[PDB]
């Protein structure tokens, strides 16, 4: 089942598209999860919003200027918070001569310019904005209400974790980046590109994720000594030439407007935006995730870092392992190749 | 435990 662990793309019909969780179980039955990242092209009939002509006055309250320091394919990104600005104000800066996408032929050419110019002319990313651009009545793949077992957190506790069980928007310009990371608590993510220029992605198969972490620790041994989970700080940029040079398997994919990407538990990903765009994202879970959450290596050294109590999940879905887990004796090893139990339907 | 925010600390 996807033995190459390559990024797969799916084209669901509207009947297949309707049940979100059941379609994630399906793509896993096809091996999609082995790559760490999958693309889903929604049916042509489906639109999450009638038009995006009305969002220019939307406030980006904490835009980030992205200062990148480094060389030889290894970089640290320092996110400087700027004053609030509207989407109109942001698009003007994005599309300006100073910040707009360079001219280019093939994607590989734009990819080279990004890795060459990453540390110059720091861009502004309208990142981590609370909100959704879904119209209230869109019932299929609505990032505001996906209906997965991750809803157990708020249902049980009342706790909302912004961007994790609530939606975030990302207004990009050229050369804006997301550093190497897995999701908080090693969850899944969903990412829909509402409009604009593409978003390109790098992915490491979950089954080789530990190899990426070992490599990253050797390259940033200071950071590793102060925090086991330093990649969770979302500051570490590593080029695909460095991954290739140190034998880390990875794939790349470019997401276009109107496409979803799905990241899988313990799937390391990074990337960049090609130009002015807008993506929406949130996290979600399947039953397969519960073990990932139990075993997630968490960031020690920072306040406001995302932690989820696994108790409720182990009680409900692994009641036989509860007392053993609670006693610290649960030695389950994760097999990254296995699809979620909900996939049994298709297998 | 539960809590936090996904938005990483800005500088
Ligand atoms: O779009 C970005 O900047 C980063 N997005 C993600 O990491 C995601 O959707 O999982
Ligand atoms: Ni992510
Ligand atoms: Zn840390």
């Amino acid at each position: 089942l996807n033995p190459s662990a390559r990024i797969m793309t799916f084209y669901p019909t509207m009947e297949e598209f309707r049940n979100f969780s059941r379609y994630i179980a399906y793509i896993e039955s096809q091996g999609a999860h082995r790559a760490g990242l999958a693309k889903v092209v929604p049916p042509k009939e489906w639109k999450p919003r009638a038009s995006y002509d009305d969002i220019d006055d939307l406030v980006i309250p904490a835009p980030i200027q992205q200062l990148v320091t480094g060389q030889s394919g290894l970089f640290t990104q320092y996110n400087i918070q700027k004053k609030a600005m509207t989407v109109r104000e942001f698009r003007k800066i994005a599309n300006s001569d100073k910040y707009c996408t360079p001219r280019y032929s093939e994607f590989e050419e734009l990819e080279r310019k990004y890795w060459k110019n990453l540390t110059f002319n720091p861009p502004i990313y309208g990142a981590d904005v609370n909100g959704t651009l879904y119209e209230k009545h869109v019932d299929e793949w609505n990032i505001g209400r996906l209906r997965t077992i991750l809803d157990l957190v708020e249902k049980e506790s009342g706790i909302t974790i912004e961007g994790v069980n609530t939606p975030y928007l990302y207004f990009g310009m050229w050369k804006t980046s997301f550093a190497w990371h897995t999701e908080d608590m090693d969850l899944y993510s969903i990412n829909y590109l509402h409009f604009g220029e593409p978003k390109s992605w790098y992915s490491v198969p979950p089954e080789h994720g530990k190899r990426l972490e070992r490599l990253a620790k050797g390259f940033f041994p200071g950071s590793a000594q102060s925090c086991e989970a330093f990649l969770r700080h979302k500051m570490t940029l590593i080029s695909p030439l460095m991954l290739k040079k140190y034998g880390i398997p990875f794939d790349k994919v470019t997401q276009e407007a109107g496409e979803f990407m799905i990241t899988f538990p313990y799937g390391y990903h990074a990337g960049f935006n090609h130009g002015f765009n807008c993506a929406e994202s949130t996290n979600f879970a399947t039953r397969r995730w519960i073990e990932y959450g139990k075993q997630a290596v968490l960031c020690s050294c920072r306040k406001d870092m995302v932690k989820i109590s696994m108790d409720v999940f182990v009680r409900k879905f692994q009641p036989e392992r509860y007392k053993l887990w609670k006693a610290g004796k649960d030695n389950t090893v994760i097999d990254h190749t296995l699809p979620t139990p909900e996939a049994a339907e298709f297998l | 435990s539960t809590g936090g925010v996904k938005k990483p600390h800005r500088y």
